[PDB]
């Protein structure tokens, strides 16, 4: 977007004015679709020496006459030459600058427009400008912020320090990561993106995305009306142990609720009666081991079942140890289907076999299993999408990094998610999600797609529960699934 | 909501 | 405004790149609250050399990309500086210019914004102009006007030979007097006054208005809980003759109606019997005619029954021969009351009088009355605010020039007034204004705020009528007029 | 029609079997239209020997294994060769055709289909037929109606000695004459016109009419919003007398209601003070007159007053003695201007006047003032169109004669007016009338759109009254008008 | 919804 | 509705 | 509702 703002400027010529202009109006507009009638209120505009400072003084002046009073607290020592010049226009149309902050002064205000940092932080903020946004942040006014909340870096999300808390933010163009990964995504409050004149070509040169419902309608494959289960394909899911019995069920219907034809699962004996006992409509192969737990022993059964399949997930609840371990490198090895691979197959992956398999993957790591995979720390990998696209591209395969935005990327385009609540933060959640992206490569989509939309419905579905998020279980997230699907359409 | 229109 | 653009930008400051950015993109706004969503609609632009096409180029370009299709009809010769630099920007920008008009173009498109002529249009539009306006207008597509319909003088409301008709005008900073009055008014359709971003004194420093519902709400008079009949005024109306019984009847129901606390007729008897019979709160003081008609033989009478009323409204039904004449010149000559006069008193009158009169007066002729009071044809008179203010401010009058748009105005301020229907071009709806006029002058507002908020009033009145407009006659005007009170408040 | 069916088969090539075909289907549609589901009921028909009883036959067999029975009565002595190719079909599908009607029959029965004559019904029915048609009457069962109820004389609407009283007639191509006057209309029950596949063309050839709804919405003056009062014309009524005093306030409010711009009554004094005292938007001039009714001596008066209007009405209350008929055909004589001539004004009328006048008339009689103008009995004028166009055209008039059905013709053009009720069969109704009808005139309509009009919308305006329509009075009708002009638009 | 009835 | 704002 | 057509 800086790139955005010079292309449009030094390319197409539009003048930084305009854009500049342009930009301040949206917030008017934005706080007029909140508020309602602006001029009862009483506007606190805090300004920097930067463009973001530059918008601000736009918004106060075109405030001046329609509301009931308007302040600009001006905060920097420099003003670049946009900002000079609305500085200017500003002071001509008869506002009033202070350049002392002084605490009592938010009393008399009902809005601070936060305008002090943009897209151009650097640092820490420590200083006054600490002090000044900590005071915001006790007064409890409406914040409003331009373009994003100061104090957050607008690559990563990360608060400098210290950062506003906006009920809204007005960004430009396009939103940035900032507003999208957390705990910018969480001071950001209601985020408005407007359009300020950018050519609309440079707007789609954007190489990461949100994901959002146009794209997911768009991705959702057909129902064509004379099919049979066979055309909306067959998983198999390799999963379970004596520890965890669960898990393969919860994955199998993930799959089926996502309109798969054939679901089948093989589970430990006799862990694998428990499946049919709750759903009678998948299929549950016994799977005679050892100890409870899958082994080499199984390879070839596995890889039998795998033959008239059109993708493998492998991993929920099969435990983690050597012959785990052993198992599962193998298998991946010599199989030649799309695997789906999470959980306990992601703790003993050897990434070299990614790097040898022929057909495609899709891995669904936490950042706690990312962590393990790459050996790197959890604050390390978490959101931390460069990592995960060198990962994809590195590996040839599509990484999910789960959490609460939750980052898909095949090392070319990333995607980003923010469908979803807390009552995910529950076991079992992971499991179903696995299904449904096994269910939608066997329909038909690519890993990417299929990893696109699952994420997506699994989140959106976890919203439309009807009672508080915290009581969701993963038994209730799959009844609502295809409510999901059905609200997508 | 008049900041922009007067009808 | 040609001022107000030029003072904005050469006294504040502001780049004349940001009013026009500024003026179409609130254009663009306008035609989305009116349509929709625009991205289904294809968008014919016809843009002008002067700054209106700029504006228009500037419209074009933010359609790129978002809709369905825009092409750009560039009609001029030259360009001015701005429509220039935004000519670039719609080219820079992928937007495609063609520079002859051909009449199946229209076939291809659904709205075309017209962009053609604003407000520097001087002199009859003739040429191919001519012709691509009348194709337009027989097109039957949606049509957007940028700032005015080309072919309006702005300065008047005339057509300039021809002009477009548009379903949407959107206009900047404030409405012209070619929005207001007719033809232009109907050729406007739906106007919308776009802020653009002058200041709020020099929008505020024009002084001719349009009289609006909150301008009329703060205007009414207060209501004192402990108040009696004399608190509200006391009306005489001198009126009615043995040809013209009636209108005696309208003038003084049109008095109460609006809050007034007595209202006394003068009416030659026995037609002031007539009133009474119908409205048995009026007073009606049967005046001794020799032939029905008041002559100076009541001079003295009709002066005696002025000493106890704060107002005195004379004209409906007098009649005009000398007698009358003779009667109304001596009385007003003599009176010191406020008077409204209306009707065949303006057929009467020597303006002599106006001026040597100590005492306000209201006069309230339509343009007929006004052409023979001036000496004028009425194509002379109608709309013709300047002669207006001219004669209000020569005679020391409010002069009430009524007609689908009133003008009111004292020669230092005018108003326009832009309520009501056909079904006030009906006998005995002048009486009742003048009724309403005399009652609030009355009730203590000033012969030019109680004119104000009397056409205001009884325009909006017929605008309530439950059935077709013109099936409404002048007693049901009067029975409407506290309804159009409620709904003021 | 006779003259559309033979030319739809010998000249456009289009089979009789085919025509008739189409005429029994659409019976069977317009009976499912009307009963729901016919699956249910017992259908007797009842089939004369020429192609209305073909249609019969048609009918019966398309209901053949649908109904819960069917049976023909054939109750003729020939067939025509399409009743004979129908009759054909009918047995060859398996129907029942008896020729003996026996009274016990209806008892079995639900529905009767009337196909015993249509449009070739001539001369009185006696006979055993008569006896049928007269069971069927007693009978209390749904009859259906093929073309025009048996017994009706489709030119005239008269009863040829007895008829078919239907709940539903269904008629092809084009509506009858006897569907529209009475007592056809009465017998006819509820009319549909069924498209039976004649070139539309041929059906648009008709040069006589029903007066609809979107007829009268296209003649409706347009109302500019630039009008005022002499926009919408001026009325002078000439009415009323010492005897018939409300006369005049019923024609003249006619007209205002209409939306006309200025009505003037001429009313002998003092009567001329009862319309203000009810109206005082109307004017109405005092005329001295001798002994309460106009005469000679108001001929000049009555011109100077006529210079200044558009159209003139005369009649309602005039009286009628030697006085009144020397006045009204002198002023008529020397009037030029459109004259609308009603009542007295009629009963006094010299027809020599009408052909001598260059300026255009209408006149507006009931069949008792119709018969005293031609010389004739009422049964000889009512529902006499043809005796209506004769008059009309020798006397360069539109004529307007009032009766249930009311017949509008200029000698080329006719057309019936259906609205109405019998709450217009009192009193004052005919001077409502004949003030809308001078009222159109003022507005611009020529005077047989204007009659057309105000025919339609004075009945139309009887059937919104609210309570029963026995006490609807010409006061009340009043008040409807302007939402009858409400629900035509 | 009049191709085939006229009311 | 989106010319100016996504939500 | 169903002499001229079946669903
Ligand atoms: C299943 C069992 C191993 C529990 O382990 P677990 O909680 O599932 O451990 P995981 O491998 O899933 O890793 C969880 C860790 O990953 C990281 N993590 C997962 N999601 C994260 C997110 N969105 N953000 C940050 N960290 C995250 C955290 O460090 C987390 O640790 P925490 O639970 O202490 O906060 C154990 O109870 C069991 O069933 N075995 C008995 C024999
Ligand atoms: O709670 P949680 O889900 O474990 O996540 P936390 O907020 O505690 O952060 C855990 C780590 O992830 C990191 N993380 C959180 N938000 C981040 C962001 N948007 N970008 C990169 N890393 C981030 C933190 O730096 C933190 O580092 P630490 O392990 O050294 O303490
Ligand atoms: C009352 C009587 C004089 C009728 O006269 P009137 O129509 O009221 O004449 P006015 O003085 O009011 O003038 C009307 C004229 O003024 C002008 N006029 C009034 N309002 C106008 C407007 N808004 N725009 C343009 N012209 C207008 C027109 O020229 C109009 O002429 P028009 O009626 O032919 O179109 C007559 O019928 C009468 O009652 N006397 C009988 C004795
Ligand atoms: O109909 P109407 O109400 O009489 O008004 P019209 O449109 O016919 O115009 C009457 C006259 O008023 C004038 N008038 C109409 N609109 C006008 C405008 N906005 N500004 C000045 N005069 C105007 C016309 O020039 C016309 O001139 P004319 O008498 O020489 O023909
Ligand atoms: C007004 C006064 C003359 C009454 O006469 P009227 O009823 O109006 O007489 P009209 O000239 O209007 O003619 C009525 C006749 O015309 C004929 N008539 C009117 N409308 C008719 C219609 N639609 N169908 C058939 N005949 C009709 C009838 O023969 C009717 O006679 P009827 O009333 O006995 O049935 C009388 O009461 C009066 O006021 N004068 C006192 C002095
Ligand atoms: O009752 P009404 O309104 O007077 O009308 P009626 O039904 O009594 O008929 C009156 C006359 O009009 C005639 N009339 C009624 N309907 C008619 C029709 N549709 N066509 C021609 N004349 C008709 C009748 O022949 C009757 O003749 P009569 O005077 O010799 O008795
Ligand atoms: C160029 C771009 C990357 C950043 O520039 P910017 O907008 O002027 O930057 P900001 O307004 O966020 O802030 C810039 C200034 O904030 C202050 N600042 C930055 N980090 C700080 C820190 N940690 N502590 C204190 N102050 C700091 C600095 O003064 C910095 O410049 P400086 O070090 O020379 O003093 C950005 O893309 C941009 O120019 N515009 C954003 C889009 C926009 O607003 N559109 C309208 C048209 S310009
Ligand atoms: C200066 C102002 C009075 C008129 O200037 P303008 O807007 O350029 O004028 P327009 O766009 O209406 O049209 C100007 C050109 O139209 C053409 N035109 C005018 N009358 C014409 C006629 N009768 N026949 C053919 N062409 C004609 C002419 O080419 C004229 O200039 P030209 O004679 O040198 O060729 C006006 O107030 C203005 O500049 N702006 C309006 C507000 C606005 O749009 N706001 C944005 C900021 S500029
Ligand atoms: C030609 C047309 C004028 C009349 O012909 P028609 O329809 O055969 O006539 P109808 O069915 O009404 O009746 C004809 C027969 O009824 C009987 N009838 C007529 N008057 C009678 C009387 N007063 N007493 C007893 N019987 C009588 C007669 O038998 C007559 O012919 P007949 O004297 O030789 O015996 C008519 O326009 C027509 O042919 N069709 C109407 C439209 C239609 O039905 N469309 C479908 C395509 S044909
Ligand atoms: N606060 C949150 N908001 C949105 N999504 C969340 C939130 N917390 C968890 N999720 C989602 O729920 C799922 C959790 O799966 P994960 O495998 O990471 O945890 P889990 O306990 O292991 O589930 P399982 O027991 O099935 O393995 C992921 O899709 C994650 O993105
Ligand atoms: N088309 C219209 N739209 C809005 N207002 C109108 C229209 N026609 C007339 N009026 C208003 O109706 C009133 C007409 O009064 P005026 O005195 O001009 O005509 P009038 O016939 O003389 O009425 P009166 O008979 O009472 O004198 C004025 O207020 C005028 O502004
Ligand atoms: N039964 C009816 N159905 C429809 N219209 C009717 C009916 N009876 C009367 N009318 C209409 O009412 C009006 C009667 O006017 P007419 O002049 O014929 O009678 P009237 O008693 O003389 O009325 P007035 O006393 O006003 O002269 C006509 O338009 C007529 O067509
Ligand atoms: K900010
Ligand atoms: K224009
Ligand atoms: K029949
Ligand atoms: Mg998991
Ligand atoms: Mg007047
Ligand atoms: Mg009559």
């Amino acid at each position: 977007m800086k790139e955005i703002d010079e292309l449009t400027i030094k390319e197409y010529g539009v003048d930084s004015r305009i854009l500049m202009e342009r930009a301040g109006i949206s917030v008017v507009l934005a706080m007029e679709e909140e508020l309602g009638n602006l001029s009862d209120y009483r506007f606190l505009v805090l300004c920097g020496g930067g463009n973001n400072g530059g918008d601000g003084f736009v918004v106060a002046r075109n405030l001046l006459g329609v509301v009931k009073d308007v302040l600009v607290v001006f905060l920097g020592k420099k003003k670049t030459p946009d900002c000079e010049y609305n500085y200017g226009l500003y002071k001509k149309f008869g506002g009033k600058v202070v350049e002392q902050f002084e605490p009592s002064i938010l009393n008399e205000f009902d809005v601070v427009v936060d305008a002090i940092f943009g897209t151009g932080l650097r640092g820490e903020i420590t200083g006054e400008y600490a002090e000044i946004i900590n005071l915001v942040n006790k007064s409890g006014k409406v914040v409003v912020s331009v373009d994003v909340p100061s104090g957050i870096d607008s690559n990563t999300g990360k608060v400098l320090r210290t950062a506003v808390k906006a009920d809204l933010t007005v960004t430009f163009g396009v939103p940035k990561i900032g507003h999208i990964l957390f705990p910018g995504r969480d001071l950001t409050g209601k985020l408005k993106v407007a359009n300020i004149g950018h050519p609309v070509h440079l707007i789609n040169s954007i190489n990461r995305y949100v994901i959002t419902r146009e794209m997911v309608r768009s991705l959702l494959p057909e129902r064509p009306r004379d099919s049979h289960k066979g055309t909306y394909g067959k998983v198999l899911i390799i999963a379970g142990s004596r520890l965890y019995s669960g898990a393969p069920v919860l994955s199998g219907m993930g799959s089926l609720k996502v309109g798969t034809g054939l679901v089948k699962l093989a589970v430990p004996f006799p862990q694998n009666l428990i499946a049919t006992s709750r759903f009678p409509e998948l299929i549950s192969v016994p799977i005679d081991t050892e100890k409870g737990f899958f082994s080499l022993q199984n390879l070839q059964e596995c890889l039998e079942l795998s033959k008239d399949v059109d993708v493998v997930a492998i991993g929920p609840g099969l435990g983690n140890n050597e012959h785990v371990r052993e198992f599962v490198n193998e298998f991946l090895k010599t199989l030649e289907k799309p695997a789906v691979i999470d959980a306990d197959a992601i703790n003993v992956l050897d990434t070299s076999v990614l790097k040898e398999r022929k057909s495609p993957a899709v891995l669904t790591p936490h950042p706690g299993e990312m962590a393990r995979l790459v050996k790197k720390t959890v604050g390390d990998v978490k959101y931390n999408y460069e990592l995960a696209e060198e990962f994809a591209k590195e590996n040839d395969c599509v990484l999910v990094l789960k959490s609460a935005t939750t980052i898909v990327t095949d090392g070319e385009k990333t995607l980003f998610n923010i469908t979803g609540n807390t009552g995910l933060s529950k076991g079992g959640s992971g499991d179903v999600l696995t299904g449904m992206i096994a269910g939608f490569i066997a329909q038909g989509l690519s890993p990417l797609e299929a990893s696109t939309v699952s994420v997506y419905l699994h989140g959106f579905a976890a919203e439309l529960f009807e009672q508080d998020e915290r009581g969701l279980t993963a038994s209730e997230l799959l009844r609502l699934i295809p409510e999901a699907i059905r609200r997508l359409k | 909501a008049a900041w922009l229109f007067e009808a």
